[PDB]
RNA sequence: AAGGCGGCCCCCUGGACGAAGACUGACGCUCAGGUGCGAAAGCGUGGGGAGCAAACAGGAUUAGAUACCCUGGUAGUCCACGCCGUAAACGAUGUCGACUUGGAGGUUGUGCCCUUGAGGCGUGGCUUCCGGAGCUAACGCGUUAAGUCGACCGCCUGGGGA
């Protein structure tokens, strides 16, 4: 169901700067914690993340 | 870490929030981290004796 | 001493003026236990001061006083190696007993011929501030100013 | 000889010493200090106050320029981010951004060994 | 399997595990000699060379400082194709199988349940920490045994010399 295209959602588990979150804090399962991160770093080859916030 | 200062604040909570912001942020953690290389070695023993430890 | 935490001692008044804070000038300035002698040489270069400064014998002492007095001092402290000099904020008690003690230290290494006369032109130049016992609160103030850094 | 209103306070904090450079909105520099500039070697040199002065020192040299506002970017670990961002402000400008730039590798360049000590 | 493996994407590819059923019918376990795999350093031929950095140079420190610390810096580290065959290559614990009280977790499957909730009841696999009987010189190990047995292999027989 988690999907790279889905930005909504993925704001949830990033910072302000743009850092993924960590399972510790956000509550979440590590199966998905996994398709999380994978989600994200596509996510930012695309431009529809940023890696930063320098820009 | 960015931050602006609003209309109406005081100076003293900007330079607060700044602070707060960085160590959310963990700017020091992760610069203090790579002044000197770590060998694999002695990064994998400092992990296992910070896990053994928090056993309390 | 480190359990012992204590008070401190009522030194007497002083019987000409009334002044607890000139008694204690008459402490530093004895010797050998003759307060007899000290207080001869202070009643008298107190005259001899409040004479050529325009009056108050009390208010004579009280503002070359104040002109020694210190505010700030350093307090050597090792880090691992190097010794750093910390300015630290001087209590209102010690500040009149390094006065009084720079003073006498001042007016004892002079070359006049009493002590009373010694003393008299060593609360003189502090009151039209120099000579040796201003030299040293200057020369502790920059001490202080100098190593500001480190506190 | 010029006006600019609205600068940027580069602070580049290492261990050893700070720069505050003040700059206009494009990168041209106006003026600098520097700790080491401000009458201080060796131990004295890293400390908090003489980052201070170092700003001053800087905010001094931009009269001339009459500038206002501006933004504070820090650069580095070191002591003097914090007093200097605030002897800028008590120093009579008003501050409108406070960033932080420092470098980190997203990992890149191996460092020196560790020291033996 | 071990050595090991860490951005994202594609192509080629190995194993493991689980569910329900079908199929072969002891086809199994272990293995001297043999063959393969095997960190780092190092060697060969040819590329590359940012950073780091044995050697080497200068500066400090020091009784001295051929070192620790500082400024530089060459092989090397990187890629291709060959060799080398070693490590505290360690869980200092050969492989395979069977049996023997518990508790707390993690990870990955799967089946039943006003799925009514991120849940209730079970059932596999891998893994972390406690600890019982027993074992052990003791430390400790303790269903992933160093406990109770069986099969095959490797190895030890005072310290130096080595």
């Amino acid at each position: 169901e988690i999907d790279y295209k889905d930005i909504a959602t993925l704001k949830n588990y990033i910072t302000e700067s743009g850092k993924i979150v960590p399972s510790r804090i956000t509550g979440t399962r590590a199966k998905y914690q996994r398709q999380l991160a994978r989600a994200i770093k596509r996510a930012r080859y695309l431009s529809l993340l940023p890696y930063t916030d320098r820009h | 870490p960015v931050i602006k200062v609003r209309e109406n604040e005081p100076f003293d909570v900007a330079l607060r929030r700044f602070k707060r912001s960085c160590e959310k942020a963990g700017v020091l953690a992760e610069v203090r981290r790579r002044e000197f290389y770590e060998k694999p070695t002695t990064e994998r023993k400092r992990a296992k004796a910070s896990a053994v430890k928090r056993h309390a | 001493p480190r359990r012992r935490v204590i008070g401190q001692r009522k030194i007497l008044p002083d019987p000409k003026f009334g002044s607890e804070l000139l008694a204690k000038f008459v402490n530093i300035l004895m010797v050998d236990g003759k307060k007899s002698t000290a207080e001869s040489i202070v009643y008298s270069a107190l005259e001899t001061l409040a004479q050529r400064s325009g009056k108050s014998e009390l208010e004579a002492f009280e503002v070359a006083l104040e002109n020694v007095r210190p505010t700030v001092e350093v307090k050597s402290r090792r880090v691992g190696g190097s010794t750093y000099q910390v300015p630290v904020e001087v209590r209102p008690v010690r500040r009149n007993a390094l006065a009084m003690r720079w003073i006498v230290e001042a007016a004892r290494k002079r070359g006049d011929k009493s002590m009373a006369l010694r003393l008299a032109n060593e609360l003189s130049d502090a009151a039209e501030n120099k000579g040796t016992a201003v030299k040293k609160r200057e020369d502790v103030h920059r001490m202080a100013e100098a190593n500001k850094a480190f506190a | 000889r010029k006006q600019v209103s609205d600068g940027v306070a580069h602070i580049h904090a290492s261990f050893n010493n700070t720069i505050v450079t003040i700059t206009d909105r494009q990168g041209n520099a106006l003026g600098w200090a520097t700790a080491g500039g401000s009458g201080f070697r060796g131990s004295r040199k890293s400390t908090p106050f003489a980052a201070q002065v170092a700003a001053e020192r800087c905010a001094d040299a931009v009269k001339e320029y009459g500038i206002k506002n501006l933004e504070v970017m820090v650069k580095g670990p070191g002591p003097g981010r914090e007093s200097t961002i605030r002897a800028l402000n008590a120093a009579g400008f008003r501050i409108t951004n406070i960033t932080d730039v420092t470098p980190i590798p997203h990992n890149g360049c191996r460092p020196p060994k560790k020291r033996r000590v």
